[PDB]
């Protein structure tokens, strides 16, 4: 009824712990949400072209040319790690698992509160809020996967991460098909190149609309809605991370010489002279076998192209890399193409007392050495005289097509069929924990934005939109904009989210890198003296594992 | 190679109006727009209008409140109808085609054109 | 808006000519011109598009650039055939207004 | 596995064999800029560490 309540607030993590060293994660989360009225009741097909600012030669990779349909609808995205879990909860699971699984989701919405805003004719403006008890809030869950997927934590758009702050759902839009083409130049290029939007191809239109899709409910404010337990299929997501790579694979030499007293410059020698050794190469012209040149299992990691811009029908892109760059973790300021950076607002970690538009940043830099450090690659001829001559090699300081500053490592791609590589570790808590798998007949072999995947669906996009409350005076046939009452909705989300995790055991002598708390982040993690909060970021890989 | 032949062309008194036909070959003509440019004698070149695939047109602000233009893809066609003409608008009118595919509402923002037919005259006067 | 190019530019055989045409922020500083080239009674004919490109089968010898708000075109080895006239053609994106310019005289000595 | 290094057992039934005395990889940090016979000043050689 009215005065009834439809559901209880939930914001508890719950640890049960299995047979076998397994436990039971359930995290829940509930959120006061906020709700206007769309702008217009309509759906949009809006292009956007800023062809100002890729006028500018040089200026390509700035494209923002597309087109899409401006839907009425909000939609109530929890896809992100600080929607379930608060930094004593991300310690634990970091600290004390190894492997992380997705097991299932549920959301419901409770406690729905829909109101109207009046102004008076007062000189002095003011105005009244009342509620409407008679008036309805728009839900639907597309369960059927229907819609196009339009993860929220790529605009970092998913609901708060504050049990304690009333949050808003993101506007929902999703592409519409457009042709463009834009030809890349330099400052100094000759002319301007061709940079024109071609329009939309009409086989590929596609125009979605919830109210033709969906089922939608009607709740008044003694109503709810619960969408039911859905269930993943995932791979299992790891908490470990990999040092290993191809100079650390198999039984080291034996070292004919040890030294006989510690320090610095007491190194151990082979002993052996390097055109007499013993094992294995994958190089039939050469005696010598070093480290270098002595076999390996398979390769870890993968050469690609860094900061390659393709071209489709849509225009430029950045071609996408699964792994980050060599160095970075001992140098931040190298860290580059493949270490994610992620920029947010206050909702979502940013200092919630400070003031402006500049979002907070991070790049995230991961444990995992599956990177490659290209300043160190070098090709040279398979004659393979040594010491190498200018001629015969191919350094990353040499210029390709006439370039100073574009060396070969640019345009190398060295992945093959001996590649190893692992899935992205998990970012808390902007990251994005699970994504639908392309429909593609061939399936990519990870995701660069999530640690789950979906095979075959996972759950529904959930869509609200305050109904429609008319005033006295509607017309449809009226070319003007709908007159309508200025109303809001406040509704109550809760969501469940399960996973399963396997207690980590120590198998080396030392102990491992962990998550604390020292005097330095002391600070990061209680609200200030006017109630201000951030999270800043953690590191989910933190236990190493042996590769090999 | 891509081929255009125009026709309509007339005399018509100082209020009258008039109506000019293209037509075209070559190419995939839903795909690239068709444009009406003008050459008053002894003058150099002017832009009268633009129509695209969707029937969607483009008027230069000394003709958009009089003139109008159409096409019809299933006949490779492109029509330019004339209203309340002045003499002014005497001149030789020429049918062309864009380098570009443009197709929709959003054209006009890169126009080129790479053929052209043979024109057609307009004489408006007593 | 309207473009603006010089009645007449003059060159001898055997040596190189420049045509200028004069436009804005609003019409060439977005989109360069094209050029393009009338015998006398004769349709037009286009030369060098507004990224430098020309049509198949037109000489290298025709050439063109773009800088600020004017653009020019560069004929160089200048040939008995080159004696026509030549125009700067640019859209307004602002305005969706295809923009010609007045034309110019080439004559050859 | 010795195979790499030539270190299993003796191929050779009468022929008394020994077993490779074992190691294994600890994590290092090492950096080597590529160079050329003819290449200026000394390229950057360190073993950075753990």
């Amino acid at each position: 009824g009215v005065g009834i309540s439809t559901g209880t607030f939930n914001n508890q993590t719950e640890f049960k712990f299995l047979e076998n060293g397994w436990v039971y994660i359930t995290a829940n989360s509930s959120r006061l949400v906020h709700l206007n009225m769309p702008e217009s009741e309509n759906y949009r097909r809006v292009v956007v072209n800023n062809l100002d600012k890729t006028a500018v030669n040089g200026n390509m990779a700035l494209d923002d040319t597309h087109a899409e349909i401006v839907t009425p609808w909000s939609l109530v995205d929890a896809n992100a790690w600080g929607v379930w879990f608060n930094p004593g909860d991300w310690q634990l699971i970091v600290n004390t698992m190894s492997e992380l699984h997705l097991v299932s989701f549920e959301q419901e919405i409770f406690n729905v509160v829909l109101k109207t805003v009046s102004e008076s004719a007062t000189q002095p403006p003011t105005k009244v809020y009342n509620n409407d008890l008679t008036a309805s809030l728009m839900v639907a869950l597309d369960s059927n996967n229907t819609m196009p997927f339009t993860p929220a934590a790529m605009r970092s758009e998913t609901l708060g991460f504050y049990p304690w702050k009333p949050t808003i759902p993101t506007p929902w839009r999703y592409y519409f098909q457009w042709d463009r083409t834009l030809i890349p130049s330099h400052t100094g290029t000759s002319g301007t190149p061709t940079n024109i939007y071609h329009g939309t191809d009409p086989d590929d239109v596609q125009f979605y609309t919830i109210e033709n899709s969906v089922p939608v409910h009607l709740l008044r404010t003694g109503d709810e809605f619960a969408t039911g337990t859905f269930f993943f299929d995932c791979k299992p997501c790891r908490l470990t991370h990999t040092w290993q790579t191809n100079r650390a694979l198999g039984l080291p030499p034996f070292l004919n010489s040890l030294p006989q007293s510690e320090g610095g410059t007491n190194f151990g020698y082979i002993g052996v002279q390097q055109d007499k050794r013993r094992g294995v190469t994958q190089m039939g012209n050469t005696n010598y076998i070093t480290e270098a040149t002595i076999m390996r299992p398979a390769e870890v990691g993968y050469s690609a192209p860094y900061y390659s811009f393709e071209a489709s029908t849509q225009g430029p892109f950045k071609t996408p890399i699964a792994a980050g760059r060599g160095g970075a973790q001992t140098d931040e300021n190298q860290a580059a193409d493949g270490d994610p950076r992620y920029a947010f607002g206050r909702q979502h970690g940013q200092k919630t007392t400070t003031t402006g538009e500049t979002p907070e940043r991070f790049t995230y830099i991961a444990h995992q050495d599956t990177g490659r450090y290209p300043e160190g690659d070098w090709i040279q001829n398979i004659n393979f005289n040594l010491p190498v001559t200018d001629d015969n090699v191919l350094l990353p300081t040499d210029p390709i097509g006439g370039k100073t500053g574009i060396n070969y490592t640019n345009i190398f791609n060295t992945y093959g069929p001996l590649t190893a590589l692992n899935n992205v570790p998990p970012v808390y808590p902007n990251g994005q924990i699970w994504d639908k798998e392309f429909d593609t007949d061939l399936k990519p072999r990870l995701h660069v934005n999530a640690p789950f995947v979906c095979q075959n669906n996972c759950p529904g996009q959930l869509f609200v939109k305050v109904a429609p409350n008319l005033t006295n005076q509607y017309d449809p046939d009226a070319s003007a904009n709908m007159s309508r009452i200025v109303t809001y909705s406040d509704f109550w989300w809760k969501g469940k989210l399960v996973f399963k995790a396997k207690l980590r055991a120590s198998h080396t002598w030392n102990p491992i890198q962990q998550m604390s708390i020292n005097v330095d982040n002391q600070f990061n993690y209680v609200p200030s003296n006017i109630g201000g909060m951030k999270i800043v970021y953690e590191k989910s890989q933190l236990a190493p594992r042996k590769l090999y | 190679e891509v081929q255009l032949v125009e026709s309509g062309g007339d005399l018509v008194k100082p209020a009258g109006s008039l109506r000019l036909s293209c037509v075209a070959s070559g190419f995939t003509f839903s795909s690239y727009g068709m444009n009406w440019v003008r050459q008053a004698p002894g003058k150099g070149l002017q832009w009268v209008a633009g129509v695209n695939s969707g029937g969607f047109t483009g008027y230069a602000d000394a003709v958009k409140g009089r003139f109008t233009i159409s096409r019809d893809n299933a006949k490779n066609t492109v029509y330019l109808q004339m209203n309340s003409l002045t003499a002014e608008d005497t001149a030789v009118y020429y049918c062309a085609k864009d380098r570009y595919y443009c197709t929709g509402d959003y054209c006009f923002n890169l126009i080129a054109f790479g053929y052209w037919g043979q024109g057609t005259l307009v004489t408006v006067s007593s | 808006s309207v473009l603006t190019q010089p009645t007449s530019v003059s060159g001898s055989l055997g040596q190189r000519v420049t045509i200028s045409c004069s436009g804005s922020t609003n019409n060439i500083g977005i989109v360069g011109a094209s050029w393009y080239q009338q015998l006398p009674g004769k349709a037009p004919k286009l030369l060098v598009y507004s990224d430098g490109n020309r049509p198949s089968g037109v000489p290298d010898r025709f050439s063109g650039s773009n800088s600020g708000n004017s653009a020019t075109l560069t004929i160089t080895g200048l040939q008995a055939e080159d004696e026509a006239d030549y125009y700067c053609q640019s859209v307004d994106p602002t305005l969706g207004v295809v923009v010609f310019g007045g034309g110019t005289h080439l004559t050859v000595l």
